[PDB]
């Protein structure tokens, strides 16, 4: 019966830490083939770079 | 020897200053950019730049 | 005061289905961006539902 | 030496991390143990 | 895994009741109980809680009750004494574990008491 603003809200908080441990929660980002000796845009577990 | 050591210390300090957050979430530009969208990563990039 | 803390690890987490589904009235991320969650592999994730 | 015992109360009221050394299994059962006064393991001589 | 609350029969003013909240679990001694009170259609309230070492009652049931523990059974029990017709409520009982916050709320028991 109470108006909007007091009604129950289901709250979920996705706390997480980055780069501080062996990563176990990966995104749905498909792996590619590995390349060597050429300047490439690598992405290992989030460690992106050139 | 003091001239060589002074130059080496200056370069070492300049390089080690690349590992300071300066208030940003992280000290690495690539991870800041890959973690945050541009509109909010603006301030982190600005802190690192300053 | 009895918030349910669940351990999330060693799985592929697809945050797109959460983000695109507009059934939530508040989807706020502070240290990261909701759009980039599908490109980061996380060390450890906590879920706090209450 | 065959392992170590961990916890905060060690009387089944709280959780207790436990480690045992063995040639096959190193089970680390994190349970609620009503621990004894002298937890010890005997080997024949 | 769950809690069931049974009891709350028909008694007379000043009588004694025995209500038990048997819990499906294995460490319910650590899960200290809290008793809650709801009036028939009015605002809710608490009753008592035997939180291990000591106890704590409410203003309506101040010292009139003899709260008890069944640690060898992992069950809780409340003793009802000096019952009054103005305590016609639906008592509850709940316990939350220390690790991994969670609730095992029950169903309720009637506290109907006659007046004469
Ligand atoms: C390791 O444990 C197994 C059973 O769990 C036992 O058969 C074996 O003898 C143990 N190894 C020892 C005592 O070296």
């Amino acid at each position: 019966t109470n108006g909007v603003g007091y009604q129950p809200y289901r709250v979920v908080v996705l706390s997480f830490e980055l780069l501080h441990a062996p990563a176990t929660v990966c995104g749905p980002k498909k792996s590619t083939n590995l390349v060597k000796n050429k300047c490439v845009n690598f992405n290992f577990n989030g460690l992106t770079g050139t | 020897q003091d001239v060589v050591n002074q130059n080496a210390q200056a370069l070492n300090t300049l390089v080690k200053q690349l590992s300071s957050n300066f208030g940003a979430i992280s000290s690495v530009l690539n991870d800041i950019l890959s973690r945050l969208d541009p509109p909010e990563a603006e301030v982190q990039i600005d802190r690192l730049i300053t | 005061y009895a918030w349910n803390r669940k351990r999330i690890s060693n799985c592929v987490a697809d945050y797109s289905v959460l983000y695109n589904s507009a059934s939530f009235s508040t989807f706020k991320c502070y240290g990261v961006s909701p759009t980039k969650l599908n490109d980061l592999c996380f060390t450890n994730v906590y879920a706090d539902s209450f | 030496i065959r392992g170590w015992i961990f916890g905060t109360t060690l009387d089944s009221k709280t959780q207790s991390l436990l480690i045992v050394n063995n040639a096959t299994n190193v089970v680390i059962k994190v349970c609620e143990f009503q621990f004894c006064n002298d937890p010890f393991l005997g080997v024949y001589y | 895994v769950q809690l069931q609350e049974s009891g709350g029969g028909l008694v007379q003013a000043g009588g004694s009741l025995r209500l038990s909240c048997v819990a499906s679990g294995r460490t319910f001694s650590s899960l200290n109980i809290v008793w809650f009170r709801q009036a028939p259609g009015k605002e809710r309230k608490f009753v008592a809680a035997i939180n291990d070492r000591n106890t704590a009652y409410a203003e309506s049931v101040k010292g009139r009750f003899t709260i008890s523990r069944d640690n060898a059974k992992n069950t809780v029990h409340l003793q009802m004494n000096s019952l009054k017709p103005e305590d016609t409520a639906v008592y509850y009982c709940h316990s939350a574990d220390v690790n991994g916050g969670m609730d095992y709320w029950g169903k309720g028991t009637q506290v109907t008491v006659s007046s004469h």
